[PDB]
Formats: structure tokens, C-alpha cells, sequence
């Protein structure tokens, strides 16, 4: 069943899974037509496949073609999401197939499930988590393959860049949550913290800075300061 | 008219014959049940007043032998026998009619409620769904367990509905996953249709067959099917013409017969919100839509 904060120590074990977030898959932004009616202009999307374990991310980017002469598209987008996933699945080898797949909205279960019907020992699940994996085309390097595609393409990142030589994959997600919801709530603030010092460069290799283990501890400290703030400014609290 | 005579009657028993329903008392001289309606199938049904658990019964259609009751005080219930001595039975059936010691089939001429739930119920293919093959009577009960909810556990007592599962390989064509699960109309037409019943008449026979056993033995698998095949049409685009007027008056007998006291157990509230409001065919069953609404307008 569904993946909540009891069970939350099982993404790290070593049976192969994969998190899908299709929150990015189908992106509009929406203007008004010369007529002053209002319509909307598809930008490059992409599907979040991310093995909490290894930090291997599947970034397959949604070309806006997908969506031409196609209607009920946040529909159609749950579908394409599901077909990608599977065409991941069947395009690995056996033992590196998932043993379970984790969407982070539950109007992908149906879908993911339909397009899976080969792979029946493969688990669909839920979760309870409020994953901000929404924010993941706040990281610059993402952002920037999705938006330069000019047809469907397949990125490969470790999401951990080399973090899992120096820390657990526990500590490494708590990590990626961490910048991720910071991002999420204050992107300006967030990416003012992470290149505040211009002497910590990103690896050309690699999505985030090359922090020291005690700039992480600093800096993980101001990313929590920034999601308690922004918290204090929403509730007023 | 045909009868149905029992031996006797030693437990205080609620018997039923098809919508009817009659209170015997225990060692009351009765003697069965007689002017039953040839050219339909019938079932006989009972409930034990010491015990209200287990309502069973007997599909029979008249045309097919001699059917009489007698209870076995072994197995401890009313038990369907076929009397294979023609004239043996006649001479009984003239007996306890002579003595008026059997209830009459109440059927009310203007009345064809009966034959409007059991239109394509066909007796052959009720043998097929409940298997015991030498007998041409079908036994059926409140706790008798479908093939489908077997799979997710004695297979000689199972009642082989279809199995439909709208996530099923059978149900979905590779590569038209969003299509086949958003629109049936592929398992409906091919799959179903086409298929398995081979004709609409066997498809809306055991839909009738899957409501009747939820109804009189209170069926959970029954009542599952029924909701299941009602909702693979109204999920469907394309259902010819025919078919869906059909399918409003088969539906609207079959809610104007239910026990209004019921509807909280036999109706799936999701199945006929989606059927009614939401589906494809949410405009095409006006019938069933005035009767559920009128009827039962706390389910909607």
C-alpha cells in the first residue's frame, strides 16, 4: 500500500524503486489572445524518474509536439507519463528492472497500472509524503536540457552528484528534500544561499556546489532558517 | 401451468417463488406450489425461520421434467428432486390439488414483471454458470463465492460468472491503454460481445441471472457482476442503439422490484452515480435515471 513517514526507511533497502513525479510532464503558460480571450502556450515538460537509492534520474523531457492536435491534454499527460515509464522499464534489463514504483499523485496509480499490465509483480503505490520534486526545474542544469530540446529525449543525472562516496542515501534524500522544498518556497532565496560564495563552484559533471562536509551543515542550516521564515510569512506565525 | 409438489413441510420455513413469498409453519400440511407460468424460468428459494442465515434456492424450468421439494432432515434443508416416473408425479401433483393443500403462483394478469427480469435468462446457460450436471435444476445460495472473487475456494460449489476486470490484459489492447480504459467499447464489443456471449440476448441473460441471486439469496459476487456488466456499457461509447434502449427497461424492472429496504446493500452508489451522470451513456437510460432518482435519491 501507500508510502508514508512509518515506512519511510524502505526506499533506502536494496529493492530496486523509482519515485515518478508528472508534475513537470505538461507545463502551459497562459496569455491573452488579441481578442482578449485567454489561451495557452505549451513549454518543453519532463517526467521525474528518480531511484531514491543510487540518485539515478530518469529526466525523460516532454517535447511540446507530443501535445499537438491532442485534447483533455492534463489528462493525456497522466497517460504519456505511464507510457514513458513503462517503454523505462521494458528498455532495462531484468535485474535492473523496479520492484516497485512510487507516484507522488495518485491520479498516476490508474494509469501507471494500465500501461504496467506486462510487469505484474511490479508494485504501483501511493504515498502520503508531500515530496517537493515539483521544484526539480529550479535546478538550472535541468531546467536548461528541457527547455533547449527540439524532440522527446532521455537525460541521465545522478541527482546526488558524488554526495553517496561521503554520506548514506538517507542522508542524501533528506538532503535532496531539503533543497528541494527550500527551492520550491523561495526559489530566489534558495539559489542565493547555494552561490552566495563564488569560490564553490558546480563540477561541470554535477547539479549542485562541491560543499565541503561542514559548508553542507552551514548551508543546510540556512536552507531550514529560509522554510521556517517563508512558513512564519504564508501562516503569519 | 405446471406444479412443483413438496413431500412435506417439518420446519417453519419463508418460501419464495420467484418474486413471491409465503410463510409456511413447522408440519403445516403444505404441499407445494401449483399454476407456475410456463415458457420462464422460476427459481424456488427459502429461509429457515431458526435460522436466517443461508437463504438457497432452485432455478427449474418446468419444460425440462418433474420438479418436487422434500426436506432431508440429514443435510437439514428443502432439497429440489427430479421424478423421472411421469405418471408417479401426476398422481401425486392430482392428489394434493384435490385436497388443496398448494398455494397457487400469484400471478396477476396485467403483471409481467416476471418475464421483464428474466427475459434472456435462459435455463442452459444458468448450468453453465452453476455447474452439476445431473441435475437440470440449479442450486444456488447466500454464500456461494464467484470464479473472480476465487482468484483474488472450492470450485465445485463456485457460480462461473464472465470475469471482467477493467485492468486486465483482456480488458486492454497493447498500445491503446488511455483508449481501451477511458472508452470499453473494445471489451465490450469484441472482447464481450463478439467473443464470449457471442450476442446481446446472453450478455443482458446473465446480468438478469447475477441480479435475481443478488436479490433472493443476497449474493455479494452476484450483486459485483451485475454492477460490473451494467458498468462495462455505460463505459462504453459505442453500444449499438438496441442494446442501450434494452438495457433501461431490463434495469428499471429490476430497481422497481427491490426491496426498498435493500438498496443500501445491493446498489453501489460509485457504479450509478458514474452510469447515471458521468459515463457515456449518462443520457440514454431515462427509464432507470426517473425510477433510481424517484426511488432512491439518497444513493444519488
Amino acid at each position: 500500500g501507500a508510502m508514508n513517514s512509518s515506512n519511510y526507511a524502505e526506499l533506502f533497502n536494496n529493492d530496486i524503486k523509482l519515485f515518478v513525479d508528472d508534475t513537470n510532464v505538461y507545463r502551459v503558460t497562459v496569455h491573452k489572445t488579441f481578442e482578449g480571450n485567454v489561451a495557452t502556450k505549451a513549454i518543453n515538460g519532463c517526467i521525474f524518474t528518480l531511484n531514491p537509492k543510487t540518485g539515478h534520474l530518469f529526466l525523460k523531457i516532454i517535447h511540446t509536439s507530443v501535445w499537438a492536435g491532442q485534447k483533455r491534454l492534463s489528462q493525456l499527460a497522466k497517460w504519456k507519463t505511464a507510457e514513458e515509464v513503462s517503454a523505462l522499464v521494458r528498455s532495462l534489463p531484468k535485474e535492473e528492472q523496479p520492484k516497485q514504483i512510487i507516484v507522488t499523485r495518485k491520479a498516476m496509480l490508474d494509469p501507471l497500472e494500465v500501461h504496467m499490465l506486462d510487469f505484474p509483480n511490479i508494485a504501483i503505490r501511493p504515498t502520503e509524503l508531500r515530496l517537493p520534486f515539483s521544484a526539480a526545474m529550479s535546478i538550472d542544469k535541468l531546467s536548461d536540457v528541457v527547455m533547449k530540446a527540439t524532440e522527446p529525449q532521455m537525460v541521465l543525472f545522478n541527482i546526488y552528484d558524488d554526495w553517496l562516496d561521503r554520506i548514506s542515501s538517507y542522508t542524501a534524500f533528506s538532503r535532496l528534500t531539503l533543497l528541494l522544498r527550500a527551492l520550491k518556497t523561495n526559489e530566489e532565496s534558495a539559489k542565493m544561499i547555494l552561490l552566495s560564495d563564488p569560490t564553490i563552484t558546480i563540477k561541470s559533471y554535477h547539479l549542485w556546489p562541491s560543499f565541503t562536509d561542514e559548508q553542507w551543515i552551514t548551508i543546510e542550516s540556512q536552507m531550514r532558517d529560509l522554510i521556517l521564515t517563508e512558513y512564519g510569512r504564508k501562516y503569519n506565525v | 401451468m405446471n406444479t412443483v409438489p413438496f413431500t412435506s413441510a417439518p420446519i417453519e420455513v419463508t418460501i419464495g417463488i420467484d418474486q413471491y413469498s409465503f410463510n409456511v409453519k413447522e408440519n403445516q400440511p403444505f404441499h407445494g406450489i401449483k399454476d407456475i407460468p410456463i415458457g420462464h424460468v422460476h427459481v424456488i428459494h427459502f429461509q429457515h425461520a431458526d435460522n436466517s442465515s443461508m437463504r438457497y434456492g432452485y432455478w427449474f424450468d418446468c419444460r425440462m421434467g418433474n420438479f418436487y421439494i422434500q426436506y432431508d432432515p440429514k443435510d437439514g434443508l428443502y432439497k429440489m428432486m427430479e421424478e423421472r416416473d411421469g405418471a408417479k408425479f401426476e398422481n401425486i401433483v392430482h392428489n394434493f390439488k384435490e385436497r388443496q393443500m398448494m398455494v397457487s403462483y400469484p400471478k396477476i394478469d396485467e403483471d409481467d414483471t416476471w418475464y421483464n427480469l428474466t427475459e434472456f435468462v435462459q435455463m442452459d446457460k444458468i448450468r453453465k454458470i452453476v455447474r452439476k450436471d445431473e441435475n437440470q435444476f440449479s442450486y444456488v445460495d447466500s454464500s456461494m463465492t464467484t470464479v473472480q472473487e476465487n482468484e483474488l475456494s472450492d470450485p465445485a460449489h463456485s457460480l462461473n460468472y464472465t470475469v471482467i476486470n477493467f485492468k486486465s490484459r483482456e480488458a486492454i489492447r497493447p498500445g491503446h491503454e488511455m483508449e481501451d480504459f477511458l472508452d470499453k467499447s473494445y471489451y465490450l464489443n469484441t472482447v464481450m460481445l463478439q467473443g464470449i456471449f457471442k450476442n446481446s440476448s446472453n450478455y443482458f441473460g446473465e446480468l438478469q441471472f447475477a441480479f435475481l441471486n443478488a436479490m433472493f439469496f443476497g449474493n455479494y459476487g452476484s450483486s459485483l457482476q451485475w454492477h460490473a456488466m451494467i458498468e462495462l456499457i455505460c463505459s462504453s461509447a459505442t453500444v449499438p442503439k438496441h442494446m442501450l434502449d434494452k438495457l433501461d427497461e431490463i434495469l428499471y424492472y429490476q430497481i422497481k422490484t427491490l426491496p426498498e429496504q435493500y438498496s443500501d446493500i445491493l446498489l453501489n452508489e460509485r457504479v450509478w452515480n458514474i452510469c447515471l451522470y458521468s459515463s457515456f451513456q449518462k443520457n440514454s437510460l431515462h427509464n432507470t435515471e426517473k425510477i433510481m432518482e424517484n426511488k432512491y435519491p439518497e444513493l444519488l
